[PDB]
């Protein structure tokens, strides 16, 4: 709607030039001015609206960044608690050396090339 | 020299006034026409970029509620 | 081929399998808290038994 | 040993032990409100 | 249903808009027109008709 307001401003201007060139009639001309003034007021209210919404939205970006940072802080704390508690799955006779040694030496020829 | 701020609006209005007071051909009018040209190109470069300004306010507030609750919970665990 | 065709001994400690379950649930909590993507309708979850 | 000491100390840092936590969740909601 | 531009900004991490999501809906055709009709989740087909 911006270009429509501004185009209207332009048009009011050129129409005013046209009026002054042709002849002076107080009414026509002052009405032209006050229409132009109304369109200027709508233009302004609209642009102050846009700058307002934009600065609010930048505020949004800063605040969103703040939320992301806080999310990452809770991340870090849970991460560190779960690291410390290392989670493991559960786990799925004594020997006399004599019988051991004899068995191993038996096996020595047969597991060897 | 491009930014679509309030200040360049007030620039426009002052140009208009100065034209009116100046009034075959006009050096003040041609300055005015340069100005409206500039604003026209500034609005042509313009992009709509719209999400609801009311919604904008609401999400500012509920987000701020988020943040306050975040700090509350964090300081809660640290204690 | 052993590991694929291997089969464990048939006893399963039921106290063990509870402790597996605890560690498993607990491990889904781990995952989910640091799982990247939850859909917002899923945002409330229960880590069951 | 090192793991157990680390676990005791990390457990003591964060210790906020409680039951029937719903009461503490809503208490925390009205605390955040104020 | 396309995601709200504002829904997308709010959405973050666990609450995610990134899920592909859609609704069920009805539009009754009329000679030369079409109208979208809200659908109660508890709507008998007779009741709708």
């Amino acid at each position: 709607e911006y270009q429509r307001a501004i185009d209207s401003i332009e048009e009011c201007l050129n129409k005013q030039l046209r009026l002054s060139s042709e002849k002076v009639d107080q009414y026509v001309l002052i009405e032209n001015w006050t229409s132009l003034v109304g369109h200027l007021k709508t233009l302004h209210s609209l642009i102050s609206n846009y700058t307002n919404g934009r600065e609010l939205q930048n505020e949004i970006s800063s605040l969103l960044k703040q939320d992301k940072e806080l999310d990452l802080q809770i991340q870090d704390c849970m991460r560190e608690m779960t690291s410390i508690y290392d989670t493991h799955l559960p786990k799925t006779q004594k020997v006399n050396a004599e019988t051991l040694l004899d068995y191993g030496r038996k096996l020595s020829k047969f597991s060897s090339a | 020299a491009e930014l679509l701020s309030q200040q360049d609006f007030s620039i426009l209005q002052s140009r208009l006034l100065e034209f009116l007071a100046s009034q075959t051909a006009s050096k003040e009018l041609t300055l005015l026409r340069q100005g409206i040209r500039q604003l026209k190109e500034k609005v042509s470069k313009m992009e709509p970029e719209e999400m609801t300004v009311k919604e904008k306010k609401s999400i500012i507030e509920i987000l701020k509620a988020r943040i306050a609750l975040k700090k509350a919970f964090l300081k809660m665990a640290l204690s | 081929t052993s590991k694929l065709y291997m089969l464990s001994e048939s006893p399963l400690s039921t106290k063990q399998i509870l402790q597996t379950l605890h560690a498993l649930n607990m491990l889904i909590r781990i995952r989910l808290s640091l799982y990247e993507i939850i859909p917002t309708p899923f945002q409330h979850f229960t880590i069951a038994n | 040993r090192t793991h157990n000491r680390q676990m005791t100390e990390t457990l003591e840092k964060y210790k906020s032990l409680d039951f029937n936590m719903e009461k503490e969740g809503d208490v925390i909601q009205q605390l955040k409100s104020s | 249903q396309p995601i709200s531009a504002f829904e997308r900004t709010l959405s973050s991490k666990r609450s995610s808009c990134e899920y592909d999501h859609f609704l069920l809906l009805v539009e009754w055709h009329h000679d030369g027109i079409v109208e979208h009709v809200p659908l109660d989740d508890h709507m008998d087909a007779q009741h709708l008709l």
